[PDB]
């Protein structure tokens, strides 16, 4: 998910601009749901995942808000001490404590039901047990007990009219989620929201802790600790699931890192290119980031240094020349199937070979597979989510930065060989692989473009529509599942707030019994592909002026 | 205006706007329009978030259902709902009650109102309660975007690195591949503004 919030000192023809692209994957019917709520203290418009009561993306005529997933480390695993003498008990603070348990029965269409037990300790549900070591692993979430409070925080924040009111609700949202604020006066703000544990001294949050009592969390850290900024001196707030703040630690997932190589830099380059950005320029950051190869900026300098003494006829140099002439923006040819430039395929093959030679070779099997991905992994339906720089590539980037990297290279990933030799060897592999598939004339290489699919199965892999409801888009775009933009105090209008979004395929998923799809079943699908957007209405007058239908209900609770 | 009245206006893209005079009525209108636009999607989201997919789709979803149920404690969610004030409860209750109003219409005239997908997949929709609404959020936001850990796998990687490199070098190579923090990471908040003031153990001292 990405977000850019442009404040008063960076906005052109407005006081603030918020552009959000939450990345949930692509589904039919739409992942998010458009809704306006007016009354009972609310006056809001926007769209939200699974029609939650709280709108994740929207505004109330005074402030606007949005989110990107935070990926802070809010989950630790406690290794519980079991005993074969006391089945169902664990040792905690010097006593054998009974675990909580429940039985569940899975009913099965056209099959036999299955019954199993779920077990829980003071540190959470049990994920797995090792009877050999008499250890059960319990998953502890800092937000445990605060699920409903977090849903409500997301609802009540919609009534906030200033930063103080909004942060009071941010402090109640317990999941690890980046929240963003903008308002009619041009203020902008950011909170890395959530509950985070106050860990004992010595607790390495990347690895399990004993569950016998000494390593239990002290409690939760205070809201003062959550990373936050209000009206940053830069004049903007940008995020693409990168680190909130210097010295803040990421999720403990082994394939997740915050390092020198980060896709958020592609947003910074576009926001810093010109002194100020209009709303149209802020919106156009979607299109450019959508099409940007994320590895070119990272590795092009290494490739150029490695090839700088080679002859004009050397294919390893010619592959780099091809990359040098490119800005990394992918564009479809007229076939709607191939990219105009072959650079992503060059980087994919090169990076795949480099990782095999470096990070992969340093890591014992079967852990090595964890580092072999190039970041160009997909499906025949195209990527299931965003594209990112792979974990292996981020580790390789540190190694190729040499003493510019702050990470100690405890093992030389080049195994004593000069980096240039390895870089050139991977370029020889690249030339062999690609020239065998396309021939020797790089100018005619028509490499396959990625596509995008609105899948009929939800993110869990569960049908939420019939298979034929799947929708296809030729151009994969590394962008929000929806995109929404809010403009504050525009000089081009007297309104305090203007806003737009796109919810594809459409607002409705309804198909009647006879197969007739609703009128709003697919009317945002072309707008999505073309980087278009529709106006979001807030006021009664604007709603009425754009009314298609109405219903009046009369109901007693 | 009356407290019983709910006005629903859809725009030119079908987006609904709810007008009501109290919390329950407002969320009732929201639930009602959700049930008109997205009933099948929401029913299947319910089943996904509670692990009741195999009931309608069969044996291929058994392991899925078990994994969902093993990852939450439903009675704890219900205790959180029981502790809500009347105003907060009204949000969840209104939402459920509005979906049910439409669901009941659907099930009374299924020949014109039942989404085709129910006929395709062979079942009919049942009513909702506040717990179901809460679990849509928990299962699709909390569990998707806030329940991420690989610590058991990390410890296996660390064990394998120590076997290959020795205790000290294995810990240092874990720090190279899975660093705690990396000061050159681009940060949403610039360093001039603030930095995080806590330092963390980076050598598995919990078992030293
Ligand atoms: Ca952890």
């Amino acid at each position: 998910s990405n977000m850019w919030v442009i404040g008063k000192s960076k906005a052109q023809d407005a006081k603030a601009i918020m552009v959000n692209g939450p990345q949930f994957g692509w589904y039919a019917p739409a992942y998010t749901y458009g809704i306006g709520l007016h009354g009972a203290g609310y006056d809001v418009t926007g769209n939200t995942p699974f029609a939650y009561p709280g709108l994740v993306f929207g505004h109330n005529g005074v402030i606007s808000w949005g989110s990107t997933a935070g990926f802070g480390d809010d989950v630790d695993i406690f290794a519980e001490r079991l005993s074969a003498e006391k089945p169902g008990y664990y040792l905690h603070n010097g006593k054998w404590v009974k675990m909580l348990s429940r039985e569940e029965t899975i009913t099965v269409k056209n099959g036999q039901a299955e019954t199993f037990t779920v077990w829980r300790t003071v540190h959470g549900n049990i994920l797995q047990t090792d009877q050999t070591t008499q250890t059960a692993y319990a998953k502890s979430r800092a937000w445990d007990g605060k699920e409903v409070a977090s849903l409500l925080a997301w609802t009540h924040q919609m009534k906030a009219k200033n930063w103080q009111e909004w942060t009071q609700q941010a402090a109640k949202q317990a999941l690890t989620i980046n929240w963003y604020y903008a308002d009619v006066n041009g203020n902008i703000g950011y909170v890395h929201t959530g509950a985070y544990p106050d860990r004992q001294s010595g607790h390495d949050p990347r690895l399990p802790v004993p569950g016998t009592g000494k390593w239990d969390w002290k409690g939760l850290l205070p809201f003062e600790m959550n990373p936050k900024v209000y009206n940053p001196q830069s004049g903007y707030i940008a995020n693409w699931n990168n680190s909130p703040q210097k010295d803040y630690p990421a999720s403990d997932l082994f394939a997740f890192l915050w390092g020198g190589a980060d896709r958020v830099t592609e947003i910074d380059r576009l926001l810093e290119q010109k002194p100020r950005l209009t709303a149209d320029q802020a919106w156009d950051v979607i299109r450019q980031t959508s099409r940007q190869d994320l590895n070119l900026r990272l590795f092009l300098p290494t490739l150029q240094a490695a090839t700088s003494g080679l002859t004009q006829s050397d294919p390893r140099r010619q592959l780099v020349e091809t990359l040098t002439r490119w800005d990394g923006i992918n564009l479809l040819n007229d076939d709607g199937k191939t990219w105009q430039q072959p650079g992503s395929a060059i980087l994919n093959v090169w990076l795949t070979s480099m990782l095999k030679r470096t990070v992969v070779a340093a890591v014992p099997m079967p852990f090595d597979k964890w580092y072999s991905a190039s970041g160009y992994e997909t499906t025949q339906d195209g990527p299931t989510g965003s594209l990112n720089i792979s974990v292996g590539a981020k580790i390789l980037y540190e190694a190729v930065q040499g003493d510019k990297s702050p990470i100690p290279q405890a093992v030389d990933l080049f195994a004593g060989k000069p980096q240039q030799e390895v870089v050139l060897a991977a370029l020889e592999d690249t030339w062999e692989t690609l020239s065998k598939r396309y021939g020797n004339n790089v100018s005619n290489w028509k490499t396959p473009a990625m596509a995008l699919t609105f899948r009929a199965n939800n993110f869990f892999g569960v049908p939420q529509a019939a298979a034929e409801e799947t929708r296809h888009q030729a151009e994969y775009q590394n962008r929000g599942t929806e995109n929404d933009m809010i403009v504050f105090s525009p000089t081009t209008s007297d309104r305090p707030v203007l806003a737009w979004d796109v919810v594809a395929p459409g607002q409705s998923g309804f198909i009647a019994p006879d197969g007739t799809v609703d009128k709003h079943y697919e009317d945002q699908l072309k707008m999505y592909e073309n980087f278009g957007r529709k106006s979001l209405w807030l006021t009664k007058q604007d709603v009425e002026a754009h009314k298609e239908s109405q219903e009046v209900l009369h109901v007693q609770r | 205006q009356s407290s019983s009245e709910i006005k629903i206006v859809r725009d030119e893209y079908g987006m609904p706007h709810i007008y009501a005079n109290d919390t329950w009525h407002l969320f009732y209108g929201y639930g009602y329009v959700v049930a008109q636009d997205r009933l099948f999607q929401m029913e299947m989201a319910r089943r996904s978030t509670q692990g009741t997919v195999a009931e309608v789709l069969g044996k291929d979803f058994v392991k899925f259902d078990k994994d969902i149920r093993r990852n939450y404690w439903p009675d704890a969610i219900r205790a959180q709902i029981a502790a809500l004030s009347p105003e907060d409860m009204s949000i969840l209750q209104g939402y459920a009650d509005g979906m049910n109003a439409w669901i009941d219409k659907v099930n009374t005239n299924p020949e014109t109102l039942l989404p085709k997908q129910f006929n395709t997949f062979g079942f009919t929709p049942k009513r909702w309660e506040p717990f179901d609404v809460a679990m849509i959020f928990v299962g699709t936001m909390a569990n998707r975007f806030s329940d991420s850990t690989s610590e058991i796998d990390n410890l296996a990687l660390l064990t394998a690195l120590k076997d290959k490199y020795g205790v000290s070098q294995g810990m240092a190579v874990f720090n190279q591949l899975k660093w705690l923090v990396n000061p050159s990471a681009p940060t949403t908040i610039a360093v001039q503004e603030s930095n995080y003031p806590l330092k963390f153990n980076q050598q598995n001292s919990q078992t030293a």
